[PDB]
């Protein structure tokens, strides 16, 4: 996890373009000088914003970064990340991920915030993120997630925010949020859902914030009506894609019918 | 061509829960542009980054989008943020 000698960035970095962004962080004139591992240890933040990155090999060597902002690269693997645990905010959106490694993010136990906005994530790991007991900020909208593993969310219990939308998810595990204490926003709009479990939502008491608008929610499926006399009971934190207060905005697939209006409050 | 709605994106993303809360109070009062609408106080509550993205590009467009933005992150002291947004427009 060390280099030994004075090294050329270009030697350390086999991506041209991380390279670059190596070099600049560091301030040096060109990609062939050389570099030392107290120099690499200075390094504390990355910002590496549409760079046309496609590894960030050599990553492993800067173990004291605390924030990482890749968006809008081409990576494909994060397998450099798992030892950096220094972590604390890790914002890779606008990525091509397609799959987290199992355990990849294990180690990263300061995480306070994570964004994995706009991947091409189809299927989250067992377990993925128990570790990140200090996660606050959890983004995984514009995914092609088609379900969620049991209990993946239950370690999280300082989320204050969690947005699930623009998936295809087609249902949620039973209690999926019930460990979510202190969750304040949660986003679960442009779904395939046609229904969610009973009191799914019951235990989220700091809730302020929810989307459910775009999902085909059946109004006969089992759960609608719990789904609806929780909206009756809670109506102000429904949000619409403005961002105004609509109750109404989750509407019954076919009939197109305010989910709401299924009992009478 | 589509890249400044991007760059406004990715920039707001990268930014940590406190400094989205920071950037859009400074929202209420950074100068504009005369006949350009200025975002209610209330209307910028519920609203992350995705949801901000949107909104700056349908008060302003997507060209004047970019450049306030990169105004206020200037005044906020992440000059290295407005570097990386006002270099993807051009």
């Amino acid at each position: 996890e060390t280099i030994t000698v004075s090294t050329p960035i270009k030697q350390i970095f086999p991506d041209d373009a991380f390279a670059e962004t190596i070099k600049a962080n560091l301030k040096k004139k060109s990609v062939t000088d050389a570099v030392t591992q107290n120099e690499l240890n200075s390094i504390d933040q990355i910002i590496a914003n549409n760079s046309d990155i496609k590894s960030v090999q050599g990553i492993q060597y800067l173990p004291n970064v605390r924030k990482l902002m890749l968006p809008r690269n081409k990576l494909h693997d994060i397998s450099a990340l798992k030892e950096l645990t220094n972590l604390t905010y890790l914002k890779l959106h606008n990525n091509q991920l397609q799959s987290l490694p199992n355990g990849v993010f294990d180690k990263l136990t300061n995480l306070k915030e994570l964004s994995l906005l706009f991947n091409q994530l189809q299927s989250l790991p067992d377990g993925v993120f128990d570790k990140l007991t200090n996660l606050t900020y959890l983004n995984l909208a514009h995914n092609q997630l088609q379900s969620l593993p049991d209990g993946v969310f239950d370690k999280l219990t300082n989320l204050t925010y969690l947005n699930l939308a623009h998936n295809q998810l087609q249902s949620l595990p039973e209690g999926v949020f019930d460990k979510l204490t202190q969750l304040k926003d949660l986003r679960l709009y442009q779904n395939q859902l046609k229904s969610v479990p009973d009191g799914v939502f019951d235990r989220l008491t700091s809730l302020q914030y929810i989307w459910l608008h775009d999902n085909p929610w059946d109004c006969t499926c089992p759960g609608i009506r719990n789904l609806s006399e929780w909206i009756n009971k809670h109506s102000g934190v429904v949000r619409n894609s403005a961002g105004s207060v609509a109750p109404d905005s989750a509407k019954c697939s076919g009939s197109g019918k305010p989910v709401r209006s299924i009992i009478c409050p | 061509m589509g890249r400044a709605r991007d760059a406004i994106l990715d920039a707001l993303e990268n930014l940590t829960a406190e400094e989205l809360k920071k950037f859009k109070l400074k929202l209420l009062s950074v100068p504009l542009r005369e006949g350009y609408g200025r975002i209610p106080r209330g209307a910028l509550l519920s609203m992350d980054a995705l949801d901000l993205t949107d909104k700056l590009v349908s008060f302003y467009l997507e060209t004047y989008g970019a450049e306030l933005t990169a105004n206020v992150l200037r005044d906020m002291g992440l000059q290295e943020m407005a570097g990386q947004l006002q270099a993807a427009t051009h």
